[PDB]
């Protein structure tokens, strides 16, 4: 439950359509989850540019304090 | 567990170990302090407690 809310939140610190982008990838607050092609049709750019997003948000939250508070769910 | 008697208590009170105090009111412990912040996150608080 902690993890699922601060996750939220931590996205809401996140972009709009990037944040949507993280959370259609995943399951997160959703069901089933489409594959890469999928989504991009869901934004109408469906092409590697998509993976372009997610390797650029990843990158943007490797940066430390905001990730670390969710560093604490590893064990 | 065991009773003894301990004569200088209130009325209205009861000694009452330690360790037995943590095992029980564990989880009160852990929301305490995860509230002060003392603990980032529940299983912090875990090996805090540990």
């Amino acid at each position: 439950e902690s993890l699922r809310a601060a996750t939220h939140d931590v996205l809401a610190g996140l972009t709009a359509r990037e944040a949507k982008v993280l959370r259609m990838r995943f399951g997160i607050d959703m069901n089933t989850d489409y594959t890469l092609e999928e989504v991009g049709k869901q934004f109408d750019v469906t092409r590697e540019r998509i993976r372009q997003i997610e390797a650029k948000a990843l990158r943007k939250l490797r940066h430390p304090s905001r990730s670390e508070v969710l560093r604490s769910f590893l064990d | 567990s065991v009773i003894t008697v301990g004569p200088y208590l209130r009325l209205h009170q009861c000694g009452l170990p330690k360790k037995m105090a943590l095992e029980l009111f564990k989880p009160f412990i852990y929301g305490k302090l995860e509230l002060r912040g003392l603990a980032t996150t529940i299983k912090a608080a875990k090996k805090m407690v540990e």
